[PDB]
């Protein structure tokens, strides 16, 4: 738990929420409900990168709330999904996060993940014609 | 933050280690306790006032008090031992069981689980089933509690045997299963919980150098779960219970100790615990208690203090009314009470000393003679039921004033307890104090503690250069064994059995071991140091007339002293310019000039000054140790070197410790 | 006949005294919101009195400020159990009190504390003792004894504020 | 009570150097001395005034009423400055050459300027708003205290003087009143009452005075600091306040010394100083620590114990109706002995042992006791102490003797109070004079105060012996004034060479001063001259001027230790000129005594060293 | 026409908390943040939102 | 620089030594502007450190 | 000199007006006053002082 901002599960809800950006754009740290104690209980959540914002809504139930990750347009929080109209950013599915992940997810936090593990990164190329990550 | 109000009860006597109980009873429940003249009283708090309940007859000195029941029964028959038989009441005054348990000496503690009794003595252990020997156990060391696991949450009875000798030896019929280690001698011990653990079973101790512990006796080891080693909390643990004062629903540990320091622990972390609330009493506290005794509805805990003074800590404010100027009304009610009272008892007391005069009392001090082992001083304390009024110091916190002359101590103002240091050097064996109260015929008692010629552990290291030395010749072990009390601290006095015993000392000062084993007529006593071997020889010799060597062993020891002394050198050569470097502080707010070297001493100024207080005498200690491991690494070669000891001292002035070395070799 | 009112601090839900404040005859199990606007008989520390009952929201603490001028005696209640929601209680008696009707009558004129059953309390007097708020001398009484739900204290005050009618 | 304010102040205050003044006329601040001889100023920022020299004395009051201003007075053991701090603009600046070792502020008797008096060897002076002297008399050793209380209800304040002799003593605008005889260097005196003044010691006993009793007195640990007398209870009667050495403030009572109010620090307590910070129209209490912490103040159960130690008592008296013989007395006899001791044998008329003596007397021993202790192999009936007080003041040991038998565990402790007399010593030059009558009174005087036409003749080659004779004598005799005839050849003759020493140790001094103000304004130059040479990178010439540098430096240094040496000589001198003029007029008693005080004064300003001894032979 | 309690930061962090008619509290603890949330579950006019240098996620409820 | 005697350090602006604008008048330092009657003691301003002085 | 050197103009002002009042009409004590009123740059007394110079030269080179 590391926030740049800070959020509202229910707009009128018993809940809470908040954000997470750590390192590189994970907001995976979501914390969630029993808003009486608001705990270590938190949604899973599949974001690609950091909601450099939130939000909240009124007709839905706060689902409205926005991730504005840096780089890719806010989004709607559905639990695990987004909901996005045209230029309002795509799915949980960390699409720059991936691509380091996707193919080269070998090993941890060290130079023997890549620099001294090139064995599934240099059979796997798949996140193609690296720009993005 | 929990917030606790000293509402005071009923006085009664003298009170000795965990000498009051609560009877179960939803509302207040009764306090029962026991004086030292076995005055074992209970009263209910009613509305401010103690409406006693069978206050008995006065007999031996009550020394444990524990309530149990039969069945699963709610618990209320109270069970007392005083001098040597264990006597049992109901809840009132009606004497139901006395079991006369003929013994040597007495009774130190006892458990009462339904028929089962687990009572203890100086070294011997029992164990009846109604007024039927069961079990018979006698350690090497003195007991300080027994206690035995739930009989109902477990199967078998697997009863814990607390020894001096900082051992839990969990035995059961009567041969120990196994020893639990724990640091410090344990002094109270007890299940922690209305059950004894939630996972089945565990024991929950606390020791005399001030140390709390839940070593969960399994059927064949021990798991230690968590430790409570304090650093400022000195003080002998003297009582401990579990109760939800917090009310969060898991209940907490409400401890005591030996400086009054009544504590509250809560396990908020879920699995270890953290201090909550700490509250000092000037008296020594003697039993713990939760739940309520006055006021129902609101959770309180029952201290016993050593004087007798009941105290109370309660949950619920004082200030029930605020009206006008006002300065309350029970206030100016208790003053009225103690007004009249304090008259007629100045008439009868007057008329009485008058009689006394014309026609012309023993008393209790809980002494402690114990050595703190972060330093090399013993830390005596004296307490008195009354005030002191002086204190002498004969030889061969504190609030005093000193009694120097041979010290003497006065005592202002209204306090029971004296707690005064006391550093003796590796030799220099031989102390008296005579205290005397502040009671009208002003009686003075004295006590005669000895500075022996070495905490006592459970194992060394034997890849260490021993200078092993050996006695033969004619000896009774008991008398060999008396040899050795009188030349160590902490060894029990009652020759063991077994006609051989081997004993694991460790110098405190610095750690250097002194194993000692030793026969019906033979003893070894290996060493890691000169001193102690050399020392041991003179003693020894000295009860005899009343009645080897590691070539590398001083490079040892000179390598072990090397850090002490470069460490006060460093700081007497710190605080040399600390106060130069201070005058230069105070301008130009140090911004560009001073140097990182003096840098780094401008922070850490305050503890450098408050440490070259104490430097000296570590300085000459240090001097003394030296010359005396120096004399006596010739003496043995059947020299005599006491001429050297002035080039000795002015190299330590130099201190090349190379040099020192050479010296040392050389001459 | 001889009136009370009390109000109480925002976002408490501390309105429940009222219920253990009346007699044994009709006493309530659920928690008495501070609705006001009561009528009833109860037997007080000098005789059988009378009350009234108002809500404190701070958007709602106006209806107080609606009934505010009159009442035969008086009445004084506070929240202690409030670290941050007790500083807006200051000046809720510059608006009870130095309202002109209140100041006018020298009837029952008192403030008193709350929640002593709860885990936090202040001073017995508090609303007009505690939070620096001594300066009520010209009111014509003093209030006193209070706990939080299980109905002691109500004659604490009584002779600053109830047997002083 | 609560601190109504507190703050952190990053500089080291002085202990006893604290005062509070509106230094703007109306807005009170706080001064406090620190390290490096720098004075603080907190105006409710920090304000720091070069002194530039180790403070040693401040305060700060009116000293010129025509304007409402407070001026900061700030001592030091060789200067006195006071400050105007708002228009920065010195009072004015004196150089006593006696020291500024306590000082006051305040309205003397039947003097309509209020005088800053000071304190220094032996010699105490008075300046009004100008500077100029109008008040100086001298005392007996080093002046540690001093305080303003009308003692004697006249409505003139007479002043306090604390000496170093552990006297406390009350001085008059020119005549001395009364002297009692405290019993350690006097560190503190505050009054606030009529007549009463509360005082400290450096034993740690803080006590409180009437004319001439003691209300009060309690010993502890962490001798006070900082003692000022306040109303915090605001019963209309003030408090001792105190600050001792760990940090404790406890505000006690002027009545029988019962603490009321409480407090704690984590340094030691500097000062307690009343100051309305807050503007609050009352007076406050303000505590500054030694480490730099300021905090501001605005205005049950042993009974129980006493009532179980009366039952105690009874219970002991009825087991009665270690065991010693009903009546066992102990006996006790004062001696001297030569071959150099005043003895005192303890006895008991039974079989019965003295065990052990616990001696408890205020200044004759070293602490406050002196136990005597007997081996097992020595114990007898009869026990003797040797005794040998520093000074010539009677004594009151109050003896504890643990009777009981050889092989005993507890045994009694009879008390017993035993007066050692004034001239306890002098088993059984000179000053004359003559006495009213009754030589049997005489008798009962040498009786009472020694361990055995009229004149009187003393042949004592010590001069403070015959002064505490002669002055003894007459407060025994009921006598107001007297008039000596003395000779001390021997000690005038070596006053004479001191006062000859004096004047070349002056010239030495400004030889020597004006020597190393050169040389420090070499190396000034040297200084900035060195640095150039950096700047401009001529590492050459850069050495060069750092070897003048560090020879300069040499040569200073040694002259620093010879003007170290001297200027402590030559204070020395002073000391004892000042303590020879206080010997001669302590010869005397009443008025004749300050005459000669006066024209031993007017004696030393014009040289005239015979008419000098003179006046301090005949008078 | 309403308005509860309306806090406010400090630089140097101090919880203001700000009643319509007074001002509450003036603190010394850590750091601040740019947005919390009343979000009281059990009708609390307090936050309980921590933002701090160290990360932490406070709860409190204090011519 | 290198000799301190002044017994404040921050007086009040208005009792220390230590009109036209330097749109009209010449000015000699950051303030100061230039004087009559050139006498050997005028100090008209001083430096902060010896580099300052010397450069 | 000596007061200017401490850095303590008021204190040579008062002296100066001293002695003025032993001398009443100097014209160095008088120069002296102007050049501290223009040490301390409030020429609007200086010049009263430099007049008052010439009210007593009135060929007074510096005022």
């Amino acid at each position: 738990a590391c926030l740049a901002l800070a959020d509202f599960h229910g707009d009128g809800e018993y809940k809470l929420a908040m954000g997470d950006l750590g390192p590189d754009g994970r907001q995976p740290r979501l914390k969630v409900l029993k808003g009486h104690t608001l705990v270590s209980q938190k949604p899973l959540p599949d974001l690609p990168a950091a909601a450099v914002t939130f939000l909240m809504a009124s007709h839905e139930p706060r689902t409205p709330a926005l991730a504005i990750a840096s780089g890719p347009c806010v989004y709607v929080y559905k639990n695990l999904k987004p909901y996005f109209k045209f230029s309002l950013p795509s799915l949980p599915t960390n699409p720059l996060e991936q691509d380091l992940w996707n193919q080269a997810k070998e090993d941890q936090i060290d130079p023997l993940t890549l620099k001294e593990m090139l064995e599934g990164i240099r059979e796997k190329a798949e996140v193609p014609l690296s720009v993005q990550s | 933050d929990l917030n606790l109000n000293r509402a005071d009860y009923l006085q009664v006597g003298v009170t000795s280690q965990k000498t009051m109980k609560l009877l179960p009873a939803r509302a207040t429940q009764k306090v029962v306790v026991g004086d030292h003249d076995g005055i074992v009283m209970c009263f209910g708090m009613k509305k401010g006032e103690a409406v006693t309940v069978f206050k008995t007859l006065p007999g031996q000195k009550i020394a444990r008090l524990e309530l149990g029941g039969a069945l699963n029964t709610p618990q209320e028959k109270i069970f007392i031992a005083a001098g040597s038989e264990i006597r049992g009441f109901t809840k009132r005054g009606k004497q139901f069981l006395s079991f006369e348990t003929n013994l040597t000496e007495s009774i130190k503690a006892m458990h009462i689980s339904g028929s089962d009794l687990f009572l203890s003595a100086s070294y011997i252990y029992n164990h009846y089933c109604d007024c039927k020997d069961q079990h018979y156990y006698l350690s090497g060391d003195k007991i300080n509690d027994v206690i035995c696991l739930p009989v109902e949450r477990l199967l078998r009875e697997v009863p814990v045997l607390a020894c001096q000798d900082r051992v839990l030896r969990v035995l059961q019929g009567s041969d120990v299963t196994y020893e639990i280690e724990v640091p410090g001698p344990p002094t109270v011990l007890a299940l922690h919980n209305g059950n004894g653990g939630d996972s089945g079973e565990d024991l929950l101790f606390g020791t005399s150098d001030g140390k709390l512990g839940l070593i969960q006796i399994t059927t064949s080891k021990p798991i230690h779960k968590w430790e409570i080693r304090n650093e400022k909390k000195r003080g002998g643990i003297l009582c401990v219970d579990s109760f939800d004062i917090v009310g969060d629903g898991v209940k907490d540990l409400l401890v005591g100790r030996d400086d009054g320091m009544v504590e509250v622990y809560g396990f908020d972390n879920a699995n270890e615990p953290v201090l909550r609330f700490d509250h000092t009493l000037s008296e020594s506290v003697t039993s713990i208690q939760g739940g309520c005794v006055g006021k129902d509805g609101y959770d309180e805990i029952v201290v016993s203090t050593y004087s007798g003074w009941i105290t109370g800590l309660t949950t619920e404010p004082v200030h029930k009314e605020s009206g006008p100027g006002e300065e309350n009304q029970e206030m100016q009610n208790k003053i009225s009470s103690l007004r009249s009272e304090l008259e007629q008892l100045q008439y009868k007391v007057l008329q009485e000393r008058e009689k006394y005069q014309q026609s012309s009392p023993s008393f209790s001090v809980n002494d402690k003679f114990t050595l703190n082992k972060d330093d090399a001083s013993y830390s005596l304390i004296l307490e008195v039921q009354t005030a002191i009024d002086n204190v002498l110091i004969q030889s061969d916190k504190n609030s005093a004033v000193v009694s120097f002359s041979l010290a003497t101590y006065r005592c202002q103002a209204n306090t029971t307890r004296l707690e005064l240091k006391i550093r003796s050097i590796e030799g220099q064996y031989g102390l008296q104090a005579y205290v005397t109260p502040r009671i009208q015929p002003k009686t003075c008692q004295v006590r005669q503690y000895h500075i022996k010629p070495h905490q006592r552990t459970h194992f060394i290291d034997h890849d260490r250069p021993m200078n092993t030395l050996t006695l033969t010749g004619q000896f009774s072990f008991s008398e060999l064994h008396s040899w050795v009390v009188f030349c160590m601290p902490e060894v029990p006095e009652k020759p063991p059995a077994g006609e051989c015993v081997t004993f694991y000392f460790q110098n405190t000062f610095l750690d250097t071991q002194l194993e000692s084993t030793y026969r019906k007529g033979e003893g070894v006593f290996k060493s890691d140091n000169i001193s102690t071997i050399s020392i041991l020889k003179d003693v020894l010799s000295k009860e005899a007339t009343k009645r080897e060597i590691n070539e590398v062993s001083v490079k040892h020891t000179l390598k072990l002293i090397h850090p002490k002394l470069e460490y006060q050198l460093l700081l007497a050569k710190k605080v040399q310019l600390i106060d130069a470097l201070k005058e230069l502080q105070v301008h130009e707010g140090n911004t560009n000039f001073l140097i990182p070297e003096y840098r780094c001493i401008l922070e850490e100024a305050d503890h450098l000054q408050e440490e070259y207080k104490k430097q000296p005498a570590h300085l000459e200690r240090l001097y003394g140790m030296i010359t005396d491991l120096f004399i006596d690494k010739f003496k043995f070669k059947g020299t005599n070197v006491k001429t050297k000891v002035p080039l000795l001292l002015e190299i330590l002035d130099s201190y090349d410790q190379n040099a020192l070395i050479a010296f040392f070799d050389a001459a | 006949e001889v009136h009370v009112l009390c109000l109480g601090l925002d976002n408490s839900g501390k309105t429940t005294i009222i219920n253990k404040l009346k007699p044994s005859n009709a006493q309530s199990q659920d928690i008495v919101p501070t609705i006001g606007f009561s009528i009833q008989k109860f037997k007080s520390s000098s005789l059988s009195f009378t009350v009234f009952d108002m809500s404190g929201q701070g958007r709602y603490r106006n209806l107080w400020e609606h009934y505010y001028k009159e009442g035969q005696a008086i009445i004084f209640v506070i929240d202690s159990s409030d670290k941050l929601r007790m500083v807006v209680a200051k000046e809720e008696l510059r608006t009870l009190l130095n309202h002109p009707d209140i100041k006018h009558r020298r009837i029952p004129i008192l403030f008193f504390a709350n929640k002593m059953d709860l885990r936090d309390a202040l001073t017995s007097v508090k609303v007009s003792q505690l939070l620096c708020l001594e300066d009520i001398k010209d009111k014509p009484w003093h209030i006193c004894a209070s706990d939080a739900i299980k109905g002691e204290g109500l004659q604490e005050g009584v002779d600053w504020l109830q047997d002083q009618i | 009570l609560q601190p109504v304010f507190t703050l952190k102040l990053r500089h080291k205050i002085s202990p006893r150097m604290v005062a509070v003044g509106r230094y703007d006329g109306t807005h009170p601040c706080l001064a406090a001395a620190t390290q490096a001889g720098k004075v603080f100023i907190h105006n409710p920022d920090v304000s720091l005034l070069n002194i530039n020299q180790t403070v040693s004395c401040l305060t700060a009051g009116v000293l010129n009423p025509e304007l409402g201003y407070d001026a900061l007075l700030v001592g030091t053991q060789t200067n006195l400055l006071a400050y105007d701090v708002y228009n920065n603009s010195d009072l004015f600046y004196r150089e006593v050459a006696d020291g500024a070792s306590a000082i006051v502020l305040g309205t003397l008797g039947d003097i309509t300027s209020p005088l800053a008096i000071i304190g220094g060897n032996c010699a105490l002076q008075g300046f009004n708003h100008e500077g100029n002297d109008l008040f100086w008399t001298v005392t007996g050793d080093n002046v540690h205290s001093l305080a303003l209380c009308d003692f004697d209800g006249d409505g003139k304040k007479e002043l306090l003087v604390g000496s170093e002799d552990f006297d406390i003593r009350v001085f008059k605008e020119d005549e001395i009143v009364a002297e009692m005889s405290e019993t350690e260097i006097i560190t503190s005196l505050c009054p606030m009452y009529g007549s009463r003044f509360g005082y400290a010691l450096s034993n740690g006993t803080v006590g409180v005075y009437d004319k001439t009793a003691r209300y009060w007195r309690i010993k502890s640990k962490n001798q006070a600091m900082s003692i000022h007398a306040f109303d915090l209870n605001s019963d209309g009667v003030c408090e001792l306040i105190t600050g001792w050495s760990n940090g404790k403030v406890d505000a006690r009572s002027d009545r029988t010394g019962e603490v009321i109010f409480k407090d704690n620090f984590s340094s030691a307590i500097a000062g307690v100083v009343e100051g309305d910070y807050r503007m609050e129209g009352c007076q406050q209490l303000i505590c500054c620590s030694v480490d730099g912490e300021i905090r501001g103040y605005l205005p049950i159960r042993e009974l129980s114990q006493k009532k179980q130690n009366l039952l105690l008592e009874l219970r002991n008296y009825e087991e009665n109706a270690g065991v010693i013989p009903a009546n066992t007395k102990h006996h006790t006899a004062l001696s001297v002995s030569l071959g150099a001791h005043a003895e005192l044998c303890i006895s008991t008329s039974n079989d019965t042992i003295i065990r052990a003596v616990l001696i408890f007397a205020e200044g004759v021993f070293a602490g406050e006791s002196h136990v005597v202790h007997p081996s097992v192999h020595h114990l007898s009936s009869s026990v003797r102490i040797p005794i040998t007080p520093p000074k010539d003041i009677p004594v009151d040991l109050h003896l504890k003797t643990f009777v009981g038998y050889r092989s005993s565990t507890q045994f009694h402790v009879f008390e017993l109070t035993r007066q050692l007399p004034r001239f306890s010593m002098y088993a059984l030059s000179y000053v004359n004079f003559i006495i009213a009558e009754r030589a049997q009174r005489v008798v009962m005087w040498l009786n009472q105060n020694f361990l055995l036409s009229g004149e009187i003749t003393v042949n004592t080659d010590d001069i403070d012996l015959a002064g505490d004779i002669i002055q003894s004598m007459a407060s025994f005799f009921a006598i107001e004034d007297l008039q000596v005839e003395a000779d001390f050849p021997v000690y005038f003759e070596e006053l004479r060479k001191v006062l000859v020493k004096v004047d070349e140790y002056h010239s030495v001094h400004q030889k020597l001063s004006a020597d190393m103000a050169d040389n420090s304004n070499l190396i000034r130059s040297l200084l900035v001259q060195a640095e150039d040479a950096r700047l401009m990178r001529d590492m050459k010439t850069m050495k060069n001027r750092y070897k003048e540098l560090y020879d300069l430096n040499k040569d200073l240094l040694n002259g620093y230790k010879i003007r170290c040496n001297n200027h402590t000589e030559l204070l020395g001198s002073l000391k004892a000129v000042n303590q020879a003029i206080q010997r001669a007029g302590h010869l005397r008693v009443g008025k004749p005594k300050n005459q000669v005080i006066t024209a031993c004064r007017d004696a030393i300003r014009s040289n005239n060293i015979n008419m000098l001894f003179r006046i301090m032979r005949v008078g | 026409r309403g308005l509860q309690a309306v806090m406010a930061a400090l630089a140097n962090e101090e919880v203001r908390i700000y009643h319509d008619k007074v001002l509450l509290n003036v603190i010394r603890t850590p750091e601040a943040v740019t947005s919390l949330c009343f979000g009281r579950y059990g009708r609390e006019d307090n936050t309980l939102i921590m933002t701090t240098l160290g990360g932490g996620l406070i709860i409190k409820i204090l011519k | 620089i290198l000799d301190e005697n002044a017994i404040a350090q921050v007086p009040r602006p208005g009792t220390s030594l230590k009109g036209p604008s330097p749109a009209v008048r010449p000015v000699t330092q950051a303030g100061r502007p230039i004087t009559g009657f050139l006498r050997p003691s005028t100090q008209s301003g001083r430096p902060g450190t010896i580099e300052q002085a010397i450069k | 000199k000596v007061y200017i050197s401490l850095d303590q103009p008021l204190t040579a002002l008062n002296l100066f007006k001293q002695g003025l009042d032993k001398f009443p009409g100097e014209v160095t004590l008088l120069c002296g006053i102007a050049r501290i009123y223009e040490e301390m740059n409030n020429i609007s007394s200086a010049t009263e002082y430099y007049k008052e110079v010439l009210k007593q030269d009135n060929t007074h080179v510096e005022a």
